[PDB]
């Protein structure tokens, strides 16, 4: 769940021939569906606070136990099963200042999944919007 | 406390030591000037220029191009990515253009952000002050919701007229200009609807639905020739230069200038309305910003081309003349509004003087620059013929 | 001199375009040049390195001559050969929707470009052509794209197979 | 006074009526060729208005510059970066610049072909975005020239671009492959494929390699560049969902998807892979793993995999993964061999790197490593030698061809990547190909692809003459911008290229 | 190019290492809120209320 | 259309008529007591206007908070800082905060005592400045509390400072020494000596020691703080010229000048010097050198030396230079001795430090060094020992006093600076002074100096209850905020302070 | 306030180039603002200085 | 003029009892008049550029050969004899963007001497303005 | 502006209670006189003379 959502989940973490042997054969030459989602948060003061005090403590523990946060150089790589929803009014409250979704997208660096807004809530989901 | 998993060549001792050991004792070239080869418009090269000029990978077969060879992939049929065949105007160099305001992206969005936030603080102040009490209800319920809100589509159509230009523009500078021009237009449209939404907020009964001014735009007597001009300039022109030129150097400079400056900002003051002139100020400021770029492009670079001057001027008279009539028709048709005005709001004498202001301005700033022989008296007369 | 932006081919064609003082001699030379050096159907590849630049330097002559010789309505609606652009446009599109395969279609479109490319035809009609023409050509080409084997496809293109590594 | 304080018109109260801004007239249609003509009345996912868009971006710029201008300049982040990477960023920034510049034009078609008002407002906003990213990449070169260790190539990248064959491809991957073709299809080629798949490793994952080698300039800029690229994806997706619901439009989806996927990854894969691993010292991870994470497992997984919504897994994936393992290794051989063309300095893989390659790419030494060792023995890093690896290619009968389609240089006698030579003759001109997909593209549509390669143009030309005509010198007029080594000692001059006599040949003349 | 004559504990490897080795494993206090004892007019504290009150 | 495009009317075009904004009337006079009556027809040396002020300052805030919130949070510059400095910045930032905050009210006097209109404008701009400076210092504490190794101290240095002896002095130097007294004198105390002499070693010099110990937050904020403190100096100097041009006002100058100088140096010189050397791992230079630079040679020669106007060198100068050499060395003993009173973690000098002090302040080891060694031997760091360096002061008969004037702690039996105990009684209360000047100040103005001292307030009180009432504890409600070691293990608790039963006693009671 | 200052700048630069000055009453101009509005300046100025003591 | 205005001129560069003696007695117990000037400029892009390409180049050679700048932490310690003038329209041209004295006043951290702005021309001097 | 100037001279210079100054300025004098001059005179009659500058 959380660890199948790691950056280096197998076959990543195999070296040399053990990696080639899996990357070059044989059912891995066709694409495999994933019910997951990737969220790239650019490193900043607002975003680190959010991850450390809302994402990892409230959202992960109470809504989505499967969200994995990895530390890259200049950004946070985040992956999860299903979706990740961020109410920005809670970030506003936690930052001690006014803050809307467009203030939030300032450091939302990338997405892999279909993302959107509705009011001040930011949603990134695996669900195909419009086909399901 | 916790330093983290990852390491950096800047902070981490081992990596930094490797990097610092590899460094030279001096730069390997004494030239820290990006775009040092770009011939500057003014005395020294600017950030605007340095970060913009030659960003389009054109080859020498497009005026000013520095690359060589043909496009790597082309349209089905063989049509090039960018080519000389997308316009009737011709140049010695397509990169000569300068926004005299030197806008690139960062200062542009900075300025607009300021205007946006101050608008928010303004509306909060205006509402809290209660100045809505000093405005005439008839002018609001009818002249702001229906007739000002219908100009929304004029600015919207004008903005979409820039669409093809964003694809076919033959340099970086013009592209940057054009986009800013059209983006100002859509901003003005939304700011008109912003005002309808605000009025719907502080005045009960006021409906912010676009239904009413849309029906005045679609099935209207006042804006019918206006919409005709807009539909034409938008969806019947395929020359990106003809599009931009005719919209800014002909249509908006006459009709747009008159509707905003010589009607709504000339008449709202007389109904106790400081609300809509607040946005019209953004509008006029935007117009006079764009005007400066439109002038540098078509007159200073194109019509004053030391090689294609008379050619460009001939084509620009062509466009000027081609589009001068749907505009006069648009104006003459708009005059049917002064009859829905309450009695003694303004007189024929004032309306005439305002028409001459727009026209004499359009002659000084546009027509004269390409040697267009316009007759102010016949224009004002042609428009006044619909003065009801 | 023999360079990229400066050779003797370009000089000669500069000193050759500097004599065309009439629109008819200009417009045909342009049309002929476009038949000689422009497409994959061209008559020669000897100017492959310099043809786009010289086409442009001939366009400039045709355009300045066409504008100086035409009125305002003709310049806006007529070719440099004297034909109704709206008619050429309407017809070529009629011809294109009557085309039966990708092969017939490409010859029509390419031909339309080789002949009526500005400053011959007005820009507006031309790009209106590109719109409808390119639409039909794409519609006919990208159907069962991978269903024709490369061996059979090289036949249809009519290419001379030179080497095939595996 | 009278009543409370509302400015109670936020962006989303204005945006509610944005869709109605469009009225029904007759010629309300797109001015571009497209076979996609389903009803496409889609909503913009990030309900932006002009001023609120400007504010958001203004905040980004606000923090972005200043970090650049105040702290990073104080920490000397432009010098304490690191030479190979300093040279690498000239290519990464300038090439991203032109890719993102063509994205403006591609958006122009997306905007023009849009049928909803929300998206026309959205797509002009996206136009502004790609104009921004242009000026951003432009700023990275600007800063690195102004404060860095070698400004040459950073300062004139836009014309020194023109000497090398890597540039020619860059004008096709995220550019001519976007703008020159179908307009509605740009939802696929620009957005479903380009900005949804390849922007991540190219703009996000590069920052890691940047930070590993002391660059804190690139992370601040690129990580803000990508912030925009996510709203782009979602709006493109909505055009995609429209297509896939119309039986008459879904039929075109798979081939165009595949045609797009190959078009980009053909250049993306060997060029970014080689920039990461050969343009750096500290590696973050193998490029295949980056390619397997972002492209194969996540993009393909969460996008292409999810759609099935009959959308197919690309036919050319098998070849791509192979290119993901070898193409970037194949290409540095060429790039380092053709070093006197680029606008940047290149370096030989040192000992620790050769071990790293061999450890993660079994077979690397026996093939590539020995070649670099021989080149080192011949004195490729020494101006007094009179040797360039290009000479070795000729001596050992190893021709280098340029794909008529992708413009990617290749050497079929040495390639371990999924490339296979094909030579044809049509109307008195010979065309070379490196794969089945490209050759199929040219076979069907030979009028799209007539791009003269570096050999056709420089045929019969002496190398130094081309380098000097295109201003590949430095401020003294003697020294080259390009170098086979990365040190600041014993640099190659023009008279050192003229010392030897490398005159170009069009390789197809051999047939 | 040229990296001056003054060194930093953030950049310089020799000093940075000293600093790094001297650091704790975790913060010596989990209360990272400046002005946590300050009364909040609204449910949550603000920067306004933090940077200002009790100065 | 119209004519040209002037927005024309910048700052200096409205400012031309600012001086004409005041009109004559009867009560157009200061509300504050002042012995300076001369005319301030002074021109604001910076033609400032409220909107251009806000603009310029906004630009600074743009880059400053940008660097802070973006790049430095990505480099973890709040963590990669030497633990000693992390503690030092709790005092430096918060003390400077109150210094600047008091400068608001001081400027409020200068604004009220001003006669020129341009200076009423300028002094509200200066008031605003010290408001920014207030929020900036607070922000350094704010950042280091939220992103650092020990938020304790940073998170409550506005109620935990009330326990210490050093805080009392602070509420005078750059505080009451400004706002309590003559209004037109603040041109001398706040500006001619405050902002013109001490804000350089207190804001500019600190940034060097901050960078030395891995801190790039303080230089970012502080260097942006001082940027305003020059328009102050000039706009204060203008009032000085007025005073020096009036023979009836120039008669008070040298007295006010010298008094302000000593008042400030008495706490500035030792506290800050001891903050630098005993609060940093990496030293920039000896404090005497910093002091000799900015104070004696620069500010002395540039301002005071040049004014001879008819201004004199301070009489207390020789005593002041003596305090430069030893007073800070004298104060860390006391400060370390009274470590449980603080809101920050102190540490013994290690070996290099021990020999760096002797290398630069010869005689150091035989005096201070062997005391520190004895203290470690007694177990001053070990919570099990039951030892606090105050006990050594008792055992060896070294009474610690607090000045009635400056509030600075001093131990005369050990002192090597210019401290000389003087005890007086007057109406049933005894008073301790350490210098000629301070005691003269009290002898002339005993109604000004009535500040109770640490031993007076806590008389007969057990240290644990004092600490516990003033909330000198951490989140657990057990462990002390302050520690005698900068390490992270084996920290002192309430019990560790209650166990050794230290009860405060009035030293003066011993006479 | 900086935002207000710069938009003010842009506004004036636009107003002056847009020639809206022509529609403005000459009597209300050189009399009712030059003299009677320009005198409220001092009202606000005195009102400004009525804060010097509260600082 | 450049080592004379060095940060470490006598009695700096003396340490131990080499310092203490000349520091404690006895002409040095009185303030000594200085014709110099001290400018502190915050380390940023614009300041470095003006220092590298205007201050050290044309100014130091054609106007004031006594200007000595030294590297510190995050600022430049500049010291010259008499005065230093900064034409900010000159800077504006060099940067390629709009720049006044107030844009320049962003990064001038401190001053020892009298400072003032005459339009867009910032000057700092040792002259006592109004009583000299 | 006679009585207005007199009130201003008073508020400014004849009050030493900082709370009295600020309150009487903003809660009495400006909230009545200032609000009338600014809103119910100039920014109500100015538009009637073709002035958008002052508003
Ligand atoms: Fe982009
Ligand atoms: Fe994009
Ligand atoms: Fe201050
Ligand atoms: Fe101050």
């Amino acid at each position: 769940s959380v660890n199948s959502n790691a950056y280096d989940a197998g076959i990543m973490g195999l070296k040399g021939k053990d990696f080639a042997d899996q990357f070059f054969a044989d059912e891995n030459q066709v694409v495999h569906e994933s019910d997951t989602v990737v969220l790239v948060l650019k490193k900043s003061d607002e975003i680190n606070t959010f991850i450390e005090e809302i994402l990892l403590t409230d959202y992960k523990k109470n809504v989505n136990p499967t969200v994995n946060v990895e530390d890259r150089a200049g950004y946070w790589w985040i992956k999860a099963n299903g979706k990740i929803e961020v109410d920005c009014d809670e970030i506003s409250e936690l930052l001690g200042r006014q803050f809307n979704v467009y203030d939030f997208l300032v450091d939302v660096s990338s997405t892999i999944g279909r993302a959107y807004t509705l009011g001040n809530k930011f949603t990134i989901t695996s669900e195909l919007m419009g086909l399901d | 406390s916790m330093l983290g998993e990852r390491r950096r060549g800047l902070t981490d001792p081992e990596m930094a030591a490797v990097i610092l050991k590899a460094l030279p004792e001096a730069p390997l070239d004494g030239n820290n000037k990006m775009g040092y080869f770009v011939t500057p418009r003014w005395k020294r090269l600017t950030e605007y220029e340095a970060l913009t000029v030659y960003a389009q990978p054109n080859a020498d077969w497009i005026a000013g191009g520095l690359d060589w060879g043909d496009w790597t992939q082309k349209f089905h049929g063989g049509r090039p990515s960018w080519g000389n065949e997308t316009t009737e105007l011709r140049t010695v160099d397509w990169f000569k253009h300068r926004d005299p305001l030197r806008r690139w992206h960062a200062p542009y969005v900075k300025d607009k952000a300021e205007e946006w936030r101050y608008t928010d603080r303004f509306l909060q102040g205006y509402s809290a002050d209660g100045q809505i009490r000093a405005m005439n209800p008839t002018w609001r319920d009818e002249f702001i919701n229906r007739y000002w809100g219908a100009f929304l589509f004029n600015e919207y159509g004008l903005f979409n007229a820039h669409s093809q230009g964003a694809r076919e523009a033959l340099s970086d500078v013009t592209r940057v200009s054009l986009a800013f021009w059209g983006f100002d237009k859509i901003d003005i449209a939304q700011m008109i609807q912003l005002e309808r939404g605000f009025l719907a907020k502080i005045v009960p009964g006021f409906d912010e639905s676009t239904a009413v001014p849309k029906a005045e735009w679609t099935n209207g007597e006042v804006y019918k020739s206006a919409r005709l001009a807009v539909e034409g300039l938008w969806q019947e022109v395929f020359d990106w230069n003809e599009s931009a030129f005719s919209v800014h150097a002909v249509y908006d400079a006459l009709f747009g200038q008159f509707v905003r400056r010589e009607f709504f900002q000339r008449l709202a003051p007389r109904f106790g309305d400081n609300l809509t002139p607040f946005f019209i100020n953004q509008a006029q400021t935007y117009f006079q910003i764009a005007k400066q770029g439109v002038q540098d492009l078509y007159y200073n670079c194109l019509g004053d081309d030391p090689e294609f001057s008379d050619y460009n001027r001939t084509v620009m008279r062509n466009w000027t003349g081609k589009w001068l009539e749907p505009t006069i028709a648009a104006l003459r048709d708009f005059m049917g509004l002064f009859a829905k005005l309450p009695a003694g709001t303004t007189d024929k004498e004032e309306i005439t003087a305002s028409l001459y202001r727009v026209v004499d301005d359009w002659i000084e700033d546009y027509a004269s620059r390409i040697d267009f022989k316009a007759d102010r008296d016949q224009i004002v007369k042609a428009v006044l013929a619909g003065l009801k | 001199k023999l360079g990229i932006h400066s050779n003797d081919t370009r000089d000669a064609w500069v000193n050759k375009i500097a004599q065309l003082n009439t629109l008819e001699k200009a417009a045909e030379m342009l049309k002929q040049f476009r038949m000689d050096h422009t497409t994959p159907f061209r008559n020669s590849y000897e100017l492959d390195n310099d043809y786009l630049w010289i086409e442009a330097k001939l366009e400039e002559k045709v355009a300045v001559l066409k504008a100086r010789a035409f009125n305002e309505v003709d310049f806006r609606h007529k070719t440099a050969f004297g034909e109704d652009a709206k008619s050429v446009l309407d017809g070529t599109v009629a011809k294109m929707n009557a085309a039966k395969d990708k092969w017939e279609a490409e010859k029509i479109h390419i031909g339309f470009r080789q002949a009526y490319k500005p400053p011959i035809m007005p820009v507006n009609y031309f790009l209106d052509g590109e719109r409808q023409l390119g639409t039909r050509l794409m519609e006919l080409r990208n159907l069962n794209y991978y269903d024709t084997p490369l061996e059979e496809l090289r036949k249809q293109r009519g290419v001379r197979v030179v080497h095939l590594q595996s | 006074a009278a009543n409370r304080a509302p400015t109670s018109v936020n962006a989303q109260e204005v945006h509610r009526w944005l869709q109605s801004f469009n009225w029904d007239f007759k010629n309300n249609r797109t001015k571009y060729a497209t076979k996609y003509k389903m009803a496409n009345e889609t909503k913009e996912q990030f309900k932006l208005i002009a001023k609120e868009y400007a504010r958001m971006e203004a905040v980004k710029d606000e923090r972005q510059f200043g970090s650049l201008q105040d702290a990073l300049t104080r920490l000397n982040a432009g010098v304490r970066v690191h030479p190979k990477w300093n040279e690498t960023m000239k290519v990464v920034s300038n090439f991203l610049e032109v890719g993102e510049y063509n994205a403006i034009a591609a958006t122009g078609m997306l905007w023009d072909s849009a049928q909803a008002a929300e998206q026309k407002n959205g797509y002009l906003a996206q136009v502004l975005d790609e104009i921004r990213h242009t000026h951003q990449c432009a700023y990275v070169n600007y800063y690195f020239a102004k404060n860095g260790q070698d400004p040459a190539g950073h300062n004139d990248a836009r014309r020194t671009r023109t000497i090398g064959p890597l540039w020619k491809g860059m004008k096709r991957v995220f550019s001519d492959g976007f703008i020159s073709g179908d307009a509605v299809e740009c939802s696929l080629n620009l957005q479903l494929v380009g900005e949804a798949c390849f922007t991540n490793p190219l703009i996000v994952a590069v920052t890691e390699w940047a930070a590993a080698n002391g660059d804190e300039i690139t992370p601040t800029v690129f990580l803000s560049i990508e912030t925009d690229e996510l709203r782009h994806m979602a709006n493109g997706y909505q055009t995609v969902v429209s297509i896939a619901n119309d039986p008459a439009s879904a039929k075109y989806l798979n081939t165009d998807l595949n045609n797009a996927f190959w078009t980009q990854q053909k250049y993306f894969t060997p060029v970014l892979g080689m920039l990461f691993e050969y343009g750096s010292k500290f590696k973050v991870e193998p490029w295949v793993k980056t390619w397997n994470r972002w492209v194969y497992e996540d993009w393909g997984g969460i996008w292409i995999g999810r759609l099935g919504y009959g959308v197919e897994s690309p036919r050319s994936l098998k070849d791509a993964k192979q290119d993901a393992y070898w193409a970037h290794h194949d290409l540095y051989l060429l790039a380092y061999a053709l070093w006197p063309t680029g606008f940047f300095r290149l370096a030989l893989p040192d000992q620790e790197e050769m071990e790293w390659f061999e450890a993660n790419y079994p077979g690397w030494y026996d093939h590539y490593g020995k070649i670099y060792e021989e080149w080192r023995a011949r004195g490729c890093e020494d101006p007094s030698s009179g040797f360039i690896p290009l000479m070795w290619f000729i001596e050992n009968n190893h021709p280098i061809y340029i794909d008529r389609v992708s413009q990617v240089p290749f050497c079929p006698s040495l390639a371990k990547g999924a490339s296979t030579l094909r030579v044809h003759e049509y109307n008195g001109q010979m065309h070379t190909f490196s794969d089945q997909w490209g050759e199929r593209m040219w076979l069907a549509e030979p009028e799209r692809y007539e791009c003269q390669n570096i050999f056709e143009q420089y045929e019969g030309r002496e190398l130094s003459e081309v380098i000097a005509e295109l201003h590949g010198l430095r401020s003294d007029g003697k020294t080259l911008i390009a170098q086979p080594h990365v040190r600041g000692d014993k640099l190659w001059t023009l008279d050192d290229i003229k010392r030897l006599n490398c005159v170009f040949k069009n390789p197809v003349k051999a047939f």
